[PDB]
């Protein structure tokens, strides 16, 4: 959804494996070590310019 | 009902009294003449052959060809058990004619009457009857002819088993654990069933 937005541009998810969890956090039912990650796209602002003129 | 070869002879004899006691010579007391095998009394009394023509009854062996057990349950608080057997038995006819008084003998046993007499008596079922062959064997003097027959007879015995138990009471342990080896259970469920 935010990559439709034009705002990131890519992203990663990373998650563990069942085989992998803690016993304290089955007896908690809570669920760590998810992460991920994205890129921005960015904008234009300003703008710089050179020309020359001749016969 | 449990299986004894010395009844199941018995019952033969008493039934052959009547199938076919008709062709066969009678002693003093007007009784056909139809005895078992090796007649003894006393531990050493030896019985005298009759007058010809007699029956003899004589059964070989018993196997169990069918499992080894066959039921296993519980009758009264007595633990029960029932088994089948196969006894063959031979029945020879000595004298003149036995031949043709086998023959008879034979096309009886296959009635629908007779046979039940016979488990009305023993309490077995005839299963198969073999050939009957012609036999003549010299003795001193003159042949004597005889005619053997082989009929296979099926019966089922029950013993009581005075050592056996029953349980009538059961006591159950268990746990729960997220992980395998969880050293503190989780949850522990004991629980206790009665008969009554």
């Amino acid at each position: 959804r935010a990559v439709n937005r034009n705002f990131l541009s890519s992203y990663t998810v990373n998650v563990p494996k069942a085989s992998q969890v803690a016993l304290a956090d089955k007896k908690a039912r809570i669920l760590k070590d998810v992460t991920f990650a994205g890129i921005l796209a960015g904008a234009i602002l300003d703008v710089d310019l050179k020309g020359t003129v001749a016969y | 009902m449990q299986l004894e070869t010395a009844e199941l002879e018995k019952g033969l004899v008493r039934t052959l009294v009547d199938v076919i006691g008709h062709r066969l010579a009678r002693d003093k007391n007007n009784r056909p003449n139809v005895i078992r095998a090796y007649p003894s009394d006393n531990s050493n009394d030896k019985g005298l052959k009759p007058d010809q023509p007699f029956i003899t009854v004589y059964c070989q062996d018993a196997a169990t060809p069918y499992g080894w057990v066959l039921d296993k349950f519980v009758e009264d608080d007595v633990v029960c058990y029932r088994i089948a057997f196969q006894i063959p038995v031979l029945i020879t006819v000595n004298g003149k004619g036995a031949h043709s008084i086998m023959l008879e003998l034979k096309q009886r046993l296959e009635m629908s009457s007779v046979r039940d007499l016979i488990l009305e008596e023993t309490g077995a079922t005839v299963l198969d009857t073999g050939a009957i062959p012609n036999d003549y064997t010299y003795l001193n003097t003159d042949f004597e002819n005889s005619a053997p027959l082989v009929v296979t007879l099926v019966k089922n015995s029950v013993l009581k088993d005075e050592r056996g138990s029953i349980i009538e009471r059961v006591i159950v342990d268990g746990e729960l654990v997220y992980e395998e080896g969880q050293e503190p259970p989780e949850y522990t469920i004991h629980l206790d069933v009665d008969s009554k």
